[PDB]
Order: C-alpha cells, then structure tokens, then sequence
C-alpha cells in the first residue's frame, strides 16, 4: 500500500492555492543562482568583464531567482495524490526500490 | 469618515417597512425587519493620477 | 569484563530515584519568553582550547526550528545573537499576552507543541495568527492536535489517530 | 476614494510585488502575502502586521 | 389536478421578478447577485406539477 | 430484447435481403415481431472518430450504449455567430440568459461600440445556458453517458457517436463540414419484440 | 380514523399576518436566510472576489 | 448644516492664489517620491541596475 517518492511530499491544506516560495526545488533554484552570483563576483573572475555586463549578468540571475513559477509547488502538493489515484489501475503495477 | 480606527467602519445601512409577528414599537423590531443598502462604483486610478 | 576493545570497569551502579514532573502554565510561558540574565531557554558551549563559544543548545521553547538557517537569518555572534533573540521575544510575548490576559488564564496549561510551532513560525515569518486559539489545551494535547484537521501542515500531520 | 478599506490597498499593494525579495507574516494560509490587493475589502481581513 | 382546480391558491411568478426591481454597475463584471437568483428560478417558466 | 450479429444491418435493405435466413435462422412467418435497426452512419460515425482518438476507448466507451433508448445531438455554431443569431429573431433566446444581455440584445443597434454588450460578450459562455456540452474535448464514455441519460445532447463539435445530429441555428452561421450525412434540416420510433443490430452492448 | 402529515396544522384564518414567525414554514425561511448573511458577511469564504 | 469631507479643509485667506506646496497631498507625494529612492538606493537592489 506504499510508494515511495524521490523528493518530499507536504499535503495541501486550502483549495485555492496562491504562489508559494517555501519548497525545496526554490531554494534549489535560489542557491544555484546565488552561487553563479558568486562565481561572478569573485575577484580572480570579474577583472575580465566590462562593468555593464556585470551589472546585466547580476539582474538576470536576480530576475531568475525571483521569477514566478508554480511548478515546485505543484510537484510538492499535488503530483503524488494524482499518481496514488492513477496507480492502482495501471495494467503494469508499481515495480520499486528504496 | 473614519482613518484607520477599524472599530468604528461602518459595515450595513438598514431601512424598514413592516413590523414582525406582535411587535408594535418601532424601536424593538428595527434591527431584524431591515433591507442593506448600497452599491459599488468604480473609478479609473490612470485618469485620477 | 571487554567488549570489542572498550574496557569496563568491574563495578555496576545506577541511579535510584526519578523526579516528578510539572505542567507547563502561561507564567512558565511569559519567563521563558522574558530571557532574563538569570534564566535563558538556551545555553552555550564553548571551544576547550581557545574557550570561545562556538554553538548554542535550545531548551524549550526554542525547539521548533525545522527550516532553513537562512529563513530565520540570525546574526553571527554570540552576543547579536542573543541580543536579537530578546527584542524578537518580546514582541511575541506582547502578542500571546493581548489574547490571554494573565489575570484569568494565569494557571491554565498550554500546549507544548503549539508552543514550540509558534516561536517557529514567528521567526520564520511564516502564519501563526491561527495557532493562538489552540495555545490552552482543551482536553488532551494528542486530542486537540488530532482533531484540528486542517491547520499549517508543516508542523502537524493527521494519519488517522 | 471614499471606500474605507483604502489604506489597506495600498499597502498590500506594495506587498504583492515584493514576495520573494521581502516577507513578512500573514494571519492564515487564505490571504497570503501573494494574494490580490483587491481581495481586501472588509474590515475583517486587514492583517495583524 | 383535482387539488388545483379547488384550492383558491393561486401562484403568481411576477411577485418575485416585481420585488426585484434591482441593477448592478456598467462596469461591475461579477452578476449582480440579483441578476442571478432570476436566472436560477426561471419566473417565465409557468409548470407546477 | 435486441439481439447483436456481425454484420452491417439497415432498416429496409436487411429486411429486403433475408440477414437472418443467412445467418441460418429459421423464418419467422410474418415478420410483426422482428424488426432491424440502422448502423451505418453509427459505422461511418466510427471512422470519424477513429480519426482522432484510439480505437480502443472509442470502442469500450460505446460498448455502455443502450439502443433501446432514443437521444439525440443537437449542434450549435461557435459562441460568436450564436450570439448574432440571437441578435437575429430574438425569440430564440432562451430564459437562462442573463437578463441585461438580452435586454442588450433587444438594443436593434450596433453593438460593436457600446462595450457594455462587448464586456458581456467577453463574459458569456455556452455552458452557462447549455449544461451537458460536449466542447471538442469530453470522453467518449462521458458522450455515451449523457446520451444514455436523456434525450437532447447539446455538443459544439461534430466528432461524436451514437445518435443522430441535428442543427441548431440555420447553415449560414455554421462554418463547419458539410456532412449531410449525420447532419440533418436545421427544423424538424416504437420497438417491436425483437431488435436486431450490429454492435453488441452491455447496458 | 386519522390521517397523518408531515407538518403542523392550525385553525383556518384568513386574517393572519404574512410575517408570522409563529408559522413553521415561515419561521425556517428566515432562519436560512439569516444563516447566509454569516457566511457571506466578512467574506471570509469568497477569495477572488 | 454640518457636511463631512475625507480631507483637511484650510479656508483661503487671499483672492489671488500662488502656487504653494504646504498641503497635505503635497506631502503625499513627496513621501511616495522618497520611499522609491529608498528602494532604488539599497544595496540588495542597485547592483542589478
């Protein structure tokens, strides 16, 4: 009666669900991004670029971070109820490993 | 008009006709023999500015 | 008598007596809150060659801290850190306070858990206005929690009882 | 405008735009900090904060 | 059939769309609530079986 | 009691052609009691659907149809050309519709301009008047549902099975195929004991 | 020699208030129409409006 | 005789007016003006301009 899922499940508790930034996959995102900010502003790195490329590479990586995606959050609260509904009627039953 | 005292927003304005089953003092049957009035009108905040 | 290597000395010993227990009132609340000089809900530990303080244990409350280090955005040292855990207690302990008067709830029991979820939501900005209601405990800690239903979700899941 | 929930408005309007970059702490999981300015229209959803 | 041509009760529709009598703003999308409670009962419809 | 064989049957060429007595059945003496249902455009109604679906969902979803029960689709143009069709004999409009959309509708002006009818032509939909609406996107055991459950299936698309479609406005506003075959003049049968037909069912 | 019903029965009397709380019938249109003001009062259950 | 307004009322004291900025939306909008500076000027904010 059990399937295990590769990332962590947290039910939904409203009906109508507004955009949410406390999930794994953004903090993902948003370390990935913060750690480019770094690379970029490292000072064996940034002597070799004009100060607007800088300045553009800095907001787009901002803009990424902050962009409004609903994806994490759909695959956080709601893909797995639709995959415990859809399992049991699958003419190939669930084959896993931990 | 009130600023920011939220304890004093008004929230319904009532109007009567009739009177309930046996009441006959006006002040006594007021608060349920009532119909809320008002309606809300939009604005254009582009024009305004 | 040896085990694998580790030596054990040839006498047995164990303590005797237990202490009873206390419950948990809005007074013990509000002094935990007010972190007094005398009275923290933490204490730090300290390097043992440069005896500098290197880690903090929590107490509770304080033992409600589940998410990310960088939600909640402590400051670095010892003292900051201390200093900014005070002022962000205060403000809890007024808001818990405006709800509860002390001078008709001042030895009811409150709840452990909504407790420790509450301090943990405050300082990770998170919503707690609806844990205050289930602060005093009505019957039963597990009953009250097991009966809410529907409530933040990354404190508290229902799997039946 | 004469609709007493203005000031409201116009401070979650600010919020709105800012999620993400700044957060600060709503009163259930209903009326978010992402949720419309618009929404807040009575006196009873205006937040703690 | 035998109990409606002997009971003087008599049902009038108009009684419902007359007490109306109500409108919502040009520009308010949502429909007037009273726009839509006549939509739901049909007053056109005259079949009381 | 109806009774499914392997062949295409129609209502006058298999009772001119002896099916049965083909079949091996022994003759009936007079022919009262039998009588033959119509599958062909149900067949053909079947490729058209094939062409977009598979053939399995189409197939078991029509297997839960009840030939004993009579329904049919009812077509009706896209939301637009509904709506001037409405414009036009304005007593086509049924209660359902909202009130200042067909006191708008009366306005005998040009609309284009007013906005107030084009902000309720943006806020208008079909399902809101019609409720069962098959809208080009419905399961093919849904559509064998609602026409198993009632008599007028209201549908925006031609790509359905299992009954006779009939128009809903006249030609002019329709921009779709021209497949008189299933689609019949935009204006406008009892069972005998036996009931012969092509495809079996389990309703 | 009785005859059941579902409902309660009252001496014929032309001459009665239409607003009779004292009926049944009447007494429950009241009470749900007042329950739906609590629901819809501080909009609470209506996001996205 | 007494007509409310939502904002300060200060009788003219001249009949021919000059332009002057001691009012309260002159304020408004120079408070609106300085907290966009605020904004611009952080240091979360301008490297990415």
């Amino acid at each position: 009666e059990v399937l295990l899922l590769p990332i962590d499940h947290q039910p939904a508790n409203v009906t109508t669900p507004t955009l949410d930034f406390t999930n794994e996959l953004t903090n993902w995102r948003a370390r990935v991004c913060e750690l480019m900010k770094n690379l970029v502003d490292n000072q064996r790195y940034q002597p070799g670029w004009t100060q607007s490329l800088v300045s553009s590479m800095r907001g787009t990586l901002d803009k990424l971070k902050l962009i409004k995606s609903m994806t994490p959050m759909y695959l956080q609260q709601l893909a797995p109820v639709e995959l415990a509904v859809i399992a049991p009627m699958l003419p190939f039953p669930p084959f896993q490993v931990p | 008009y009130v600023r920011l005292d939220r304890d004093r927003v008004p929230t319904m304005v009532g109007v009567t006709r009739q009177s309930r089953d046996t009441i006959t003092q006006p002040a006594l049957s007021l608060s349920t023999t009532n119909t809320t009035v008002g309606v809300p009108l939009a604005l254009d905040a582009r024009a305004i500015t | 008598a040896n085990v694998w290597g580790v030596r054990l000395a040839d006498s047995l010993s164990s303590p005797t007596i237990e202490t009873r227990t206390r419950q948990y009132t809005l007074h013990d609340l509000c002094s935990d809150l007010d972190a007094n000089p005398g009275r923290e809900p933490w204490k730090p530990l300290r390097n043992q060659r440069t005896n500098n303080i290197v880690a903090v244990q929590l107490f509770r409350p304080l033992q409600g801290l589940v998410l990310d280090t960088q939600l909640y955005g402590f400051p670095g040292a010892f003292d900051d850190w201390e200093r900014f855990m005070r002022e962000k207690l205060r403000v809890l302990k007024y808001e818990v306070l405006r709800i509860y008067p002390i001078s008709n709830y001042s030895n009811e029991h409150v709840n452990v858990f909504v407790a420790n979820a509450l301090v943990g939501a405050f300082l990770s900005n998170q919503a707690f206005y609806d844990l205050l209601p289930l602060l005093i405990i009505n019957d039963t800690m597990i009953g009250d929690l097991l009966g809410t239903g529907a409530s933040l979700s990354q404190f508290f899941q229902s799997h039946g009882d | 405008t004469t609709d007493p929930c203005a000031p409201v408005k116009a401070f979650m309007t600010l919020a709105n735009m800012m999620v993400g970059f700044e957060t600060i702490p709503m009163d259930n999981q209903i009326y978010t900090q992402s949720r419309r300015a618009s929404a807040f229209s009575t006196p009873h959803t205006w937040p703690r904060c | 059939v035998l109990l409606q041509r002997i009971s003087p009760l008599q049902i009038d529709p108009t009684i419902i769309s007359n007490t109306m009598s109500t409108v919502s703003e040009s520009t308010t999308q949502t429909l007037s609530p009273a726009s839509s409670i006549l939509g739901k009962l049909r007053p056109s419809n005259s079949d009381f079986s | 009691a109806y009774i499914a064989v392997p062949a295409v049957v129609d209502s006058r060429s298999s009772e001119a052609i002896g099916l049965l007595e083909s079949f091996g059945v022994d003759a009936g003496a007079d022919a009262n009691d039998v009588s033959y249902q119509d599958h062909d455009y149900v067949l053909d109604q079947l490729q058209y659907m094939l062409d977009g679906y598979e053939a399995g969902d189409v197939i078991d979803a029509l297997v839960h149809k009840n030939w004993l029960h009579h329904s049919v689709y009812c077509l009706l143009p896209p939301k637009s050309q509904l709506l001037e069709y409405w414009k036009s004999n304005p007593s086509a409009i049924p209660d359902n519709v909202d009130r200042r959309l067909r006191k708008r509708l009366m306005l005998k002006k040009d609309l284009r301009k007013d906005d107030e009818y084009n902000q309720l032509a943006r806020a208008f939909k079909i399902s809101d008047v019609y409720a069962p609406l098959i809208s080009s996107t419905t399961s093919p055991m849904t559509m064998i549902q609602n026409l198993n459950q009632g008599e007028i299936v209201y549908t925006t698309t031609d790509r359905v099975i299992g009954a006779r479609i009939l128009l809903y406005a006249p030609r002019k506003y329709y921009a779709s195929t021209l497949s008189f075959t299933m689609t019949k003049c935009i204006i406008p049968v009892p069972h005998s004991r036996f009931n012969v037909g092509t495809f079996p069912s389990i309703a």
